[PDB]
């Protein structure tokens, strides 16, 4: 395919986020590379406005599912690459149990040879001493299954999953993700049969990075269709 | 899109504690974030300050905040470091550095291009020689 072909090798990534959580404003820039052959994403982010006012792990899902590895028998179900290079809009609402919610709108598209994820994020109704604004999340991440169905209406897909954030007191805080992706271009896209992405992530720190930052590794593989 | 460039440092030199020195650096072509590192003797190269491609993001380590200033000229492909109220502990070999990406990361490992190093010597002696 055409969209497929843009991802046969390593692709550089840029990420830019403008955020407002409970009126608390911030900006993040990140960069790295994706290799959809392995399903691998590696990214580093800094908060360019000072200290991030929310925990880094709450922004992992917001910070490029076109880098998922789709097995060959599933390649006709890969909406994300099929919209490329024109790209897609990715919108979410993320509900933090008994706390506030994020609403995000991103454009994911090629700018030159670089895959760019440009995000606007608005967060409201957070408890000022909740787990999020109180910074009670552990700096880590777990594995999740990302459920994808076509939304033929909108020529795109609808996606839902629940993230498990570990809290420092031993408990777990769920973030209910509702997501829609719609193509930016006018070319045809692949509308998939129901399937899911198996995602796994690991967060770390660059011991030499003086700014508030996050290093993210994601591994993502599609599954749920047989043969 | 950004390419291989060479960095040519100028400025620096010898100064008495409390004085001022300016460093400058010229890239062979356009580049992204630019920064200054320094290597004091028998210590590791360390980040000093830097500036994003656009100039709207700068960052300084705490020990120089308020005394050092950086700015850049994307028309001339240069950057400078104006160092005021210098202290003997600011003595070091200073390196200009750059990266293709616009983003002002601060780890040595994030920078692809390097100057050769320019000596800055700040004398705490009352009589320099
Ligand atoms: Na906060
Ligand atoms: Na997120
Ligand atoms: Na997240
Ligand atoms: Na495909
Ligand atoms: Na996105
Ligand atoms: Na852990
Ligand atoms: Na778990
Ligand atoms: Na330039
Ligand atoms: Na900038
Ligand atoms: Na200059
Ligand atoms: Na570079």
């Amino acid at each position: 395919s055409k969209g497929e072909e843009l991802f046969t090798g390593v692709v550089p990534i840029l990420v830019e986020l403008d955020g407002d959580v409970n009126g608390h404003k911030f900006s993040v820039s990140g960069e790295g590379e994706g290799d959809a052959t392995y399903g691998k994403l590696t990214l580093k982010f800094i908060c360019t406005t000072g200290k991030l006012p929310v925990p880094w792990p709450t922004l992992v899902t917001t910070f490029v599912q076109c880098f998922a590895r789709y097995p060959d028998h599933m390649k006709q179900h890969d909406f994300f690459k099929s919209a490329m290079p024109e790209g897609y809009v990715q919108e979410r609402t993320i509900f933090f149990k008994d706390d506030g919610n994020y609403k995000t709108r991103a454009e994911v598209k090629f700018e030159g040879d670089t895959l760019v994820n440009r995000i606007e994020l608005k967060g409201i109704d957070f408890k000022e001493d909740g787990n999020i604004l109180g910074h009670k999340l552990e700096y880590n991440y777990n594995s999740h299954n990302v459920y994808i169905m076509a939304d033929k209406q909108k020529n795109g897909i609808k996606v839902n999953f629940k993230i498990r954030h570990n809290i420092e007191d031993g408990s777990v805080h769920l973030a209910d993700h509702y997501q829609q992706n719609t193509p930016i271009g006018d070319g045809p896209v692949l509308l998939p049969d129901n399937h899911y992405l198996s995602t796994q992530s690991a967060l770390s720190k660059d011991p030499n990075e003086k700014r508030d930052h996050m290093v993210l590794l994601e591994f993502v593989t599609a599954a749920g269709i047989t043969h | 899109s950004m390419a291989q460039v060479q960095l040519v440092e100028s400025g620096g030199g010898l100064v008495q504690a409390g004085g001022s020195l300016r460093l400058s650096c010229a890239a062979s072509g356009p580049t992204g974030a630019m920064a200054w590192f320094r290597q004091a003797p028998g210590k590791e190269r360390e980040f000093v300050g830097g500036i994003s491609r656009s100039g709207t993001d700068t960052y300084y380590v705490d020990s120089v905040k308020g005394r050092f200033t950086i700015d850049r000229d994307n028309a001339k492909n240069t950057v400078y470091l104006q160092m005021n109220s210098l202290k003997p502990e600011d003595t070091a070999v200073y390196y200009c550095a750059a990266r293709r990406s616009q983003i002002l990361f601060t780890s040595r490992t994030d920078y692809e291009f390097w100057g050769q190093g320019t000596q800055v010597t700040v004398s705490g002696l009352e009589v320099l020689f």
